[PDB]
């Protein structure tokens, strides 16, 4: 389950 | 079936929308339309709402407008933008003047994603696969995107991707060479060229062909893939372009492996196959999907094609009001996709 961080 | 609408003024433009869309927030000002982010109470999701600007101002605009509504109405794939909703405040065709489109908001585009983290080879695989999986669909319907680049790729928390903002018949860095100087008419394989430029950039961390002008960039592309061989020249219908090409120092295709040392050999292998100069020898979305590089995501039985897309309208010759009525017809006939 690969995931990313969203830009804030 | 028609909802209650409400009007407000944001950024000196009146928006009239159904009440189901709340907390509208001006995302940006564009020449073709202006887009607000909103909360769709029906779906419980943040969406984007585009008010099209002066859509029936000239024949050209009317036809542009019609073309986008058709194209958007046709798209039904997980890796491509869907039309959530389209509407007009208008209650009849005579008072019909404005068109709004609703599409899903995934919060981030590929540029922004790369901006604040580094992507594992796993991330890159998954992203490209999905780009290719959507392109398979698009292309099977005889659509060309015409514009792929990081900023038309929307990605979420789970690294899911959707393609957006189709060229409607910076950018130059991801364009194929045969269309950058308009050497020949566009094959759907210019999109594959774009994917190659994108993949490389994700892999290495830099723009592959960051040219400043067409000549600068063309020269940059040709140092990698070599100058066009005799067979390629014949296909170019402009003698001016041809004479221009022959004036160039002849060059051999370079060896990619030397250019991408340390990248997955499979990835390089695939890039090789995407960045082929002759468009007729570029790998296809369908072909690319089966590449060993994607062994862990590839499922033949889950990589669907599209229904045929009727584009015969393109060679029609209609009045402004006829393009306008066609469009009103499409707005009226839209069927909202089933709730999830």
């Amino acid at each position: 389950t690969l995931s990313l961080v969203m830009p804030s | 079936e028609r909802p209650t609408f409400y009007r407000q003024e944001l950024n000196k433009t009146i928006w009239e929308v159904p009440e189901r869309y709340q907390n509208l927030s001006p995302v940006g000002s564009g020449a073709y339309g202006s887009v607000c982010a909103a909360f769709d109470t029906k779906t419980g999701h943040r969406v984007a709402v585009k008010k099209l600007s002066r859509p029936f101002q000239s024949i050209i605009h009317a036809k542009r407008t019609y073309r986008e509504l058709r194209l958007l109405k046709h798209m039904k794939h997980e890796n491509v933008i869907g039309l959530l909703d389209v509407f007009t405040p208008a209650r009849s065709l005579e008072e019909f003047n404005d068109v709004y489109l609703v599409t899903h908001l995934m919060g981030a585009d590929l540029n922004n994603i790369v901006k604040c983290q580094k992507l594992t080879d796993d991330h890159v695989q998954f992203l490209i696969y999905q780009i290719l999986r959507g392109l398979k669909y698009i292309h099977s319907a005889d659509i060309i995107h015409r514009d792929l680049k990081p900023s038309n790729l929307a990605v979420n928390e789970d690294c899911e991707l959707k393609i957006l903002d189709f060229g409607l018949a910076a950018t130059r860095w991801y364009r194929a060479p045969e269309i950058m100087l308009n050497w020949m008419h566009y094959n759907q394989t210019v999109d594959i060229w774009s994917v190659g430029c994108i993949m490389a950039e994700l892999l290495t961390g830099r723009t592959l062909f960051p040219g400043t002008d067409h000549i600068d960039q063309l020269k940059l592309i040709l140092r990698l893939v070599g100058t066009p061989g005799a067979e390629l020249l014949k296909k170019i219908s402009s003698e001016s372009a041809r004479n221009y090409i022959q004036s160039l120092a002849q060059m051999p295709k370079m060896n990619f492996a030397n250019v991408f040392i340390g990248a997955n050999p499979l990835a390089v292998d695939l890039l090789e196959k995407m960045l082929v100069l002759d468009s007729d020898k570029r790998i296809t979305a369908a072909q690319a999907l089966a590449h060993a590089y994607f062994a862990q995501y590839h499922d033949p039985d889950d990589e669907p094609v599209a229904d045929p897309y009727d584009q015969s309208f393109e060679s029609r010759d209609l009045l402004i009001d006829e393009w306008k009525s066609l469009t009103y017809d499409e707005v009226i006939s839209f069927v909202p996709p089933p709730l999830d």
